């Protein structure tokens, strides 16, 4: 009986699910030719987190634990806690610790270190590659290539704060990251486990919508393209709100508050992804002030009205 | 997969008049904001004048507003720049840019993810 | 139209609205002694956004604009833009633009940047020290210290990502940042404007309630400690949920959902800030699934169970 | 504002008993998860055992087990470790740590924000 909503916010009002960044536009585009399986900003309509969502957009792709130097190396392992520095339960039936990046690529950032005894603080470059045989987050272990072979202390807390993508600028441009190719959160000992499931429209003549972003790159020629199922807003207002759903579709319609004049409308579906009637990969053009709007409950076989 | 693409260019006459097309592809809904940047020797992009979604129109530089008119024409995705009496001090690299927004006519090249590869206008000496 | 409210999130599940990491903690102390007047995570309870707030906590400490530099110098100038890289109006009835540090120390993040004729980029470490006589982001300009006298381009996308903060430890100890000390926005110029106005207990026996996160520190013995009045969520959920305040002060209580007992109460000011009846510097020592919870409005002059 | 002070180390002899106290202030409502840590002059500070703020006991070392005893005196505000029978290999420096909530008893350094500043024992060869 709870009515169900979204929230009122702008597209640029908005943060990415995936990245710790703002969204920027709305995307579509055929998706039947890779599996679009992300797993952070997955979330019910009525409120379940899935995959390795949490709440806050700031811890999405953090990592926080104590490191243990690689001899001979500039790398380093950090042994990972949870995102409050509890100690990490490997057991728990998430496929990662929540907010562990969902795709493989070299993300780079800064390692800061504090030593408890006096207070003293430490930073350095860092990158950790989510393809890597030693990206582990599942195990408790992440591997990360730093500009130093000494500074960092054992048993001391250590914190990667995540800023970008990098590509190897010698190799074709934009060949990575792979924002739909999943890591192996396990390092390859065993499978991934407790996924969110793979999405794709199956109405006729539907795409995914996707809430798209810029990542900043840091060094060569990456491919800056971030696509998100819901924004982590929405995310954050479906656990709060918890409305039942009145049926498996929601139907959206994108608004302009200063003339009421819809420009289209879109299926939310209540396992948490957006499809809209269109064919071919395309930009929308939208109003800067314009915001989605719950309108009704619809049946499996409602049609939309055709965009672009 | 948005594209711009910038023709109109060359090596013109002072007095006569040209016009620039800025041809879209990749964007559905709304129409977006345009705006024309160009860049003369030794200089920076630099806004010139923009068109909006609804063709409300900015100039960026005053002393254009005589001679540079900026127009769009949705069924050929396109916007044009007519330059008459073309002046030497309009010799320029000329650029096209779009936003995805129907609204928001900014000065400044970092408020604008779309670009072409530019036209180049040259107004000659002989 | 439901009543006023306050989300349902344990305090490690929210985030500090002025550095974009995780609450950590509940902090009470007298503040008789200097001015609290933080300009991040302003808001009234019925969504009015104060000082330098806005919604988003990635943008919060972060700059985007463009560059330039003197020939052979390590610092450049960035000319900033909006968040959503619109031109910025320096006539805007604000402070300085929207999720500007709003304290005087060095915060040390990284500058990337995209070319945007080939998608090349380029990322470097960076420091912004806000006392500068440089540090004029109302006028729409700020200096960065980087490690690069060269590997900057000109007119071109670029960002700064917050990370920590640094001291310089030739120095006492702790003696910076100073998380109480706003900046001068319009440099040594012209005093501040538009500011959300400093706060302080009126009732007799009652002192601020602080929510407290620890910022990491990237060199040096930084004073890590900061505190806000709101946290980021409540910013968001005042502004999205906009009730009307029925009186000047909303009581709330933090209740125990492991055994439904009421821990201790508390006043949210309509103005957006907490007070409780403690005299005392004191940590709170919480249950994690602790969470607020609004119960009434009352009158000007009610007195709080006392708490420590 | 939590504060940590250990005492009661010092130079003792195999076989006897030895009890330290790990006395707090700083703090309001709850009672503080509070663990003791201990470090070796070549190793790092470990885990040893967590009382929680409802008197849930944690071992962290199985061989600690039935010699080591913790408990906490509300009425004090501080927390004691009990050591029957004292082994050499329980020389070492040896820290209370604490985290400003009720519940959550960790082996690992990095959970705890507090600490105190160590108080040493030698169990004389």
């Amino acid at each position: 009986t709870k009515p169900f909503s979204v929230p009122v916010l702008t597209v640029e009002e908005m943060t990415n699910s995936r990245f710790p960044i703002p969204l920027e536009k709305l995307f579509t585009g055929p998706s039947s030719a890779f599996v679009v399986q992300p797993q952070n900003g997955r979330c019910t309509t009525d409120g379940v987190l899935l995959g390795t969502t949490q709440l806050s957009p700031v811890n999405i792709c953090t990592f926080r634990g104590d490191v243990t130097h690689i001899t001979g190396s500039r790398n380093y392992t950090m042994n990972l806690a949870s995102q409050n520095w509890n100690d990490y339960d490997p057991t728990e039936e998430i496929p990662a610790p929540l907010g562990t990046p969902d795709f493989v690529g070299k993300i780079q950032g800064v390692l800061t270190q504090t030593t408890r005894t006096d207070g003293s603080t430490r930073g350095h470059k860092a990158t950790v590659y989510t393809g890597s045989a030693d990206f582990a987050p599942k195990l408790g272990r992440v591997q990360f290539e730093t500009d130093t072979d000494r500074d960092f202390e054992a048993n001391q807390n250590t914190k990667f704060t995540p800023v970008g993508v990098i590509q190897d600028g010698g190799t074709t441009h934009r060949n990575e990251p792979q924002q739909w190719v999943l890591p192996s959160y396990s390092g390859r000992n065993t499978h991934n486990v407790h996924l969110a499931p793979a999405v794709a429209p199956t109405f006729p003549g539907e795409q995914l919508l996707f809430f798209r972003s810029t990542m900043p790159g840091c060094s060569g020629y990456p491919n800056m393209d971030l696509d998100c199922l819901l924004p982590q807003e929405w995310v954050q207002y479906f656990y709060q709100e918890a409305a039942p759903a009145q049926s498996d579709v929601a139907l959206l319609r994108f608004v302009n508050p200063d003339t009421g004049r819809v420009l289209f409308e879109c299926k939310l579906h209540k396992s948490g992804y957006v499809t809209v009637a269109h064919t071919g990969q395309h930009d929308l053009v939208i109003p800067p002030n314009g915001y989605f709007r719950f309108d009704s409950w619809v049946n499996q076989f409602y049609t939309l009205a055709p965009m672009g | 997969q948005v594209q711009l693409q910038e023709s109109g260019g060359g090596l013109v006459q002072p007095g006569d008049s040209l016009r620039l097309s800025c041809a879209t592809s990749g964007f559905i809904l709304g129409r977006p904001v345009i705006t024309w940047f160009r860049q003369a020797p030794g200089k920076e992009r630099e806004g010139v004048l923009c068109i909006s979604g609804s063709d409300e129109i900015t100039y960026f530089i005053d002393s254009v507003k005589g001679r540079f008119t900026i127009s769009r024409d949705n069924a050929k995705n396109t916007v044009y720049l007519q330059i008459n009496s073309l002046k030497p001090e309009d010799t320029a690299n000329y650029y096209c840019a779009a936003r995805t927004f129907t609204a928001g006519c900014y000065s400044r090249s970092i408020a604008y993810p779309y670009w072409g590869q530019g036209t180049q206008v040259t107004v000659s000496s002989h």
